[PDB]
RNA sequence: CGUGGGUUAGUCGAUCCUAAGAGAUGGGGAAGCUCCGUUUCAAAGGCCUGAUUUUAUGCAGGCCACCAUCGAAAGGGAAUC
RNA sequence: CUAAUUAAAACAUAGCAUUGCGAUGGUCAGAAAGUGAUGUUGACGCAAUGUGAUUUCUGCCCAGUGCUCUGAAUGUCAAA
RNA sequence: UUAUUCAAUGAAGCGGAGCUGGAAUUCAUUUUCCACGUUCUAGCAUUCAAGGUCCCAUUCGGGGCUGAUCCGGGUUGAAG
């Protein structure tokens, strides 16, 4: 119950991932997968757009 | 002095000087309170002659009602 | 330092937070400051007929030095020297004893303005400076064509606080002179004479010229816009 | 001599409409820079259920443009916007059905939804469930747009009125027969008190100008002039016509 | 014309000066005595047969109470009036309309000494 | 009927929270008793300094755009057998 | 549903149909208001009516009265 | 349009001028125009912002400026 929360220890209430005691270890693993491949999409978009504007 | 100019003034309100100030001064009061305090007698010369005197003790509030 | 490196940020539409601006001009301003801007608005919005806005006009700022000048030269005296020379004349009542007569004639700015339109009216007043920031107007509107059928020489200068400063008040809406010492007639002569030039031999001009009818800065660019594409 | 019903429903004590299980107001987002000059994105996080409304509504998250947090605006969601799908808000936004545009950046016989009459009132026209605005003319000097709306009218409003692209979900809904007096009873549950309807004629005279009588009936016309007062206004008020659709 | 860097469109009021007040007169020019001291908290004991029992086998003195006086006001006035400790302070409200307090003493402390001490069986 | 005796709580309830709703203020209305309105078209605001000797800690920066209050002994709610 | 003489064939109902209204709006409140209900609403909606499941059908009449119509603008017409 | 009216907002970007590119065929002149950093994806975006540049009087840090163009202080729109 929410107030008991308080009481215990920060190990009951935490996985020791990121996003441990807030997110679920797939969402987590979704998160940083779509991060990741949005960067070097980003980059991929950079260069293709300065290419396109430094040729025409 | 000047009071006799002020009053003499007063009377002529369809003149173009005192519509200036009248439309000027209906749209000041209208962004106030309808109850509100006056700093000074914007009519001094009137208030004179209805007893104000400039001293510690006498207040002046300007109050709009509605009409009709 | 290699160890820093450059971010920039993209404050465009859809990214990156945007930054602390100058957001002075979109400020919910208190009603007071809001009205007292939008009074200064309208009043020049609106037609303005030529008995006042000859305000406006002003002694600017080389002649009204020199018109400041000689009047903080006639000061009136302060509570100090008036009681320092009632008790010099409480002396002089004591053992002097010409009449009551120790202290000179004074010479101070005359102020008041039931006393300086008496003044006017009487012709005594050799030099009338008149405040533009009367509030209500009424009460110093009729100060140039008195002071024009009198013949008494008139100046609309800025700051009934700055006559107020010379008066030793802080507001005085008019000053006057009609007397100064003998070495400030020459003074007095030349300030006549810019004074006049200024406003008392342009008064008949000036009784004809409505002022007011300012469009504002989004209403001038439409007005100067539509003049463009005609 | 009797205030009737109609006559009492002025007064909102027991005939406010019902809204404690309801999402909050289904309105557009605020009509500020971002969508003025550019777009934004926002994303659908739920499709819910709206109390007493037809049609299912978005809940759509967009990044504060001066603020670092997160704006929650409640759409009424449109048929085919699913969870997950970015949704673009603004002058230069796509036409894609969820996105929200001026109605001057769109082109002709587009659907729209959720039509500003005026530009930034939020959400006005074509909210209800399977309902939709045809852009049917453009007029671009001084700027207007005309419109038609699911009542057939045309209406001229102004290009910088936004709409969102697509009909409005939940269509279909009046298709089927409640059957039974217990479904239109939890229908109007949660929308208010108007049902069930008493009769006029099956009233006294006291209660309505249609009561009474040894058989029920009217016996003025029931046509009333618009300019008649509160109490006479119970039959069909101003009609130009009456009866079946028939020529 | 330097204006000030506004970086919110709201305005808010300034932060003015607050004195703290100086009166040149007092406001009631002679303060209060304890409105409730010891001998108001404590009226007087209660001889009910109940209460003697209480007294001789439970180690609680059973007094009537000021109905103004909560249970740290019963402890102090029972502490420095007869000199005890006390573990426990529970009180009631009686049906008409007084206040009775069950002071258990610490037991270091007889109740009964304390009450012959004090006149009462 | 007459005379007394009896109701002990950190843990059970109230107290607190919000509900439908009630309701001050700002403001507008009304001859007025009062009506509307509840965040409104108001200059509506008080919280930690990162931990100490020129500190009753402030005369230091810095943050928050929220906005009275009442409303359930069957709703929510810290804890006793 | 007529508490305390009428439980019905009455009322409601789903279904059907008509009417008004695109918001500085419809219908309805309030003495007024910088006031309200519908409305945390937007024509698959709100509001006013009639009829009363399904089946099958709903004929003729716009003279009267009502309602309505950018409809005729020297018929009548108040105050200014 | 400035009274009045309607509307919205944390009254945030309104109006006017300001680099280029050109299907303006620079006509030696912005008579003349448009584009104001974001669209595969349910990630993320906050510490007066890193960078660059200048000063402190240097104290393990601070203050300017630019990054983020000026000017008008009309919050923005409608209506009159
Ligand atoms: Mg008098
Ligand atoms: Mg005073
Ligand atoms: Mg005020
Ligand atoms: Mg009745
Ligand atoms: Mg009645
Ligand atoms: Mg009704
Ligand atoms: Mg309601
Ligand atoms: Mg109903
Ligand atoms: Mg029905
Ligand atoms: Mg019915
Ligand atoms: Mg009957
Ligand atoms: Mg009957
Ligand atoms: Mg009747
Ligand atoms: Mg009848
Ligand atoms: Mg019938
Ligand atoms: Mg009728
Ligand atoms: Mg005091
Ligand atoms: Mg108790
Ligand atoms: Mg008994
Ligand atoms: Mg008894
Ligand atoms: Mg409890
Ligand atoms: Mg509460
Ligand atoms: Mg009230
Ligand atoms: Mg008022
Ligand atoms: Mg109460
Ligand atoms: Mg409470
Ligand atoms: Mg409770
Ligand atoms: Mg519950
Ligand atoms: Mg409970
Ligand atoms: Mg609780
Ligand atoms: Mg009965
Ligand atoms: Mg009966
Ligand atoms: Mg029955
Ligand atoms: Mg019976
Ligand atoms: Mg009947
Ligand atoms: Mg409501
Ligand atoms: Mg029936
Ligand atoms: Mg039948
Ligand atoms: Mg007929
Ligand atoms: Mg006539
Ligand atoms: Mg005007
Ligand atoms: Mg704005």
């Amino acid at each position: 119950r929410p107030r008991q929360y308080a009481t215990v220890s920060k190990t009951h209430k935490t996985v020791s991932r990121a996003y441990g005691g807030s997110r679920c270890a797939n969402c987590v693993k979704e998160r940083i997968i779509r991060a990741f491949l949005i960067e070097e999409q980003k980059i991929v978009k950079k260069v293709v757009k300065e290419q396109t504007e430094a040729a025409k | 002095g000047a009071y006799k100019y002020l009053e003499e003034l007063q009377r002529k309100k369809q003149s173009d000087v005192l519509r200036f100030l009248q439309r000027v001064r209906v749209w000041e009061y209208r962004q106030k309170n309808v109850i509100h305090r006056a700093a000074r007698p914007t009519r001094p010369d009137k208030a004179r002659r209805l007893g104000y005197k400039a001293k510690q003790g006498f207040v002046i509030y300007r109050v709009r009602v509605r009409r009709g | 330092n290699p160890l820093t490196h450059s971010t920039p940020k993209n404050f465009g539409i859809g990214q990156a937070v945007q930054p602390k601006r100058n957001l002075s001009r979109y400020v919910k301003w208190p009603e007071y400051v809001r009205v007292q801007r939008q009074k200064k608005i309208l009043s020049i919005r609106l037609k303005v007929p030529p008995t006042i806005a000859q305000f406006q006009y002003t002694l600017d700022r080389n002649t009204a030095a020199e018109t400041f000048k000689l009047f903080n030269k006639y000061r009136p005296e302060t509570a100090a020297e008036k009681k320092e020379r009632l008790t010099k004349e409480a002396a002089a009542v004591a053992e002097g004893k010409s009449k009551q007569d120790a202290s000179p004639k004074p010479y101070a700015v005359k102020y008041g303005l039931n006393h300086v339109v008496a003044l006017i009216e009487n012709k005594k007043a050799k030099l009338v400076l008149i405040a533009n920031d009367v509030d209500p107007i009424e009460l110093v509107v009729f100060l140039p064509a008195l002071c024009k059928k009198m013949g008494v020489p008139y100046a609309i200068v800025k700051g009934k606080a700055r006559l107020g400063t010379l008066v030793n008040q802080k507001t005085s809406a008019v000053a006057a002179l009609t007397e100064v010492r003998a070495e400030d007639e020459a003074a007095l002569a030349k300030l006549v004479s810019t004074i006049d030039a200024n406003f008392a031999d342009k008064y008949d001009e000036v009784k004809k010229h409505w002022g007011g009818g300012i469009l504002g800065n989004k209403a001038q660019a439409k007005m100067d816009k539509r003049a463009k594409n005609s | 001599g009797r205030v009737i019903r109609n006559q009492r429903k002025g007064a909102g004590s027991i005939f406010t409409s019902h809204t404690r299980l309801r999402q909050g107001a289904a309105k557009l987002r605020t009509l500020d820079y971002a969508e003025r000059h550019g777009y934004i994105r926002g994303i659908v996080k739920q499709i819910v259920h709206d109390s007493g409304r037809g049609a299912p509504l978005a809940k759509v998250v967009f990044r504060d443009p001066y603020k670092y947090r997160l704006r929650e605006e409640i759409f009424i969601a449109n048929e085919g916007v699913h969870t997950g799908q970015f949704i673009y808000a603004g002058k230069k936004a796509s036409l894609n059905v969820g996105n929200v545009l001026p109605l001057g950046s769109v082109p002709e016989g587009t659907i729209v939804s959720n039509v500003e009459e005026k530009p930034g009132d939020r959400g006005a026209l074509a909210r209800a469930s399977g309902n939709y605005v045809i852009i049917i003319g453009h007029n671009p000097d001084e700027n207007k747009t005309r419109v038609r709306l699911p009542s057939g009218a045309k209406k001229v409003i102004s290009s910088d009125a936004r709409g969102v692209i697509g009909v409005i979900a939940g269509g279909g809904r009046v298709d089927k027969p409640l059957l039974k007096a217990g479904r239109a009873f939890h229908k109007y549950r949660l929308k208010r008190n108007s049902w069930p309807k008493t009769r006029g004629v099956a009233m006294n005279p006291v209660d309505h100008p249609h009561g009474g009588g040894n058989h029920q009936h009217i016996g003025k016309a029931s046509t009333i002039s618009r300019g008649a007062v509160s109490g006479q206004k119970a039959g069909l008020i101003a009609a130009r016509r009456t009866g079946l659709l028939r020529g | 014309k330097a204006l000030k860097v506004r970086t919110s469109a709201t305005f808010r009021l300034p932060k003015t000066l607050k004195l703290a007040r100086a009166p040149k007169y007092a406001s009631k020019a002679v303060p209060h005595y304890n409105r409730l001291d010891s001998y108001k908290v404590i009226e007087q004991p209660i001889t009910s047969e109940t209460a003697m029992k209480k007294v001789e086998d439970g180690n609680i003195l059973v007094f009537q109470v000021s109905m103004k006086a909560n249970k740290y006001q019963i402890k102090k006035a029972v502490k420095e009036l007869y000199e005890v400790d006390v573990l426990k302070v529970n009180t009631l409200v009686r049906p008409n309309g007084t206040k009775k307090a069950y002071v258990r003493l610490t037991a270091d402390y007889d109740a009964l000494d304390i009450a012959n001490r004090i006149g009462y069986i």
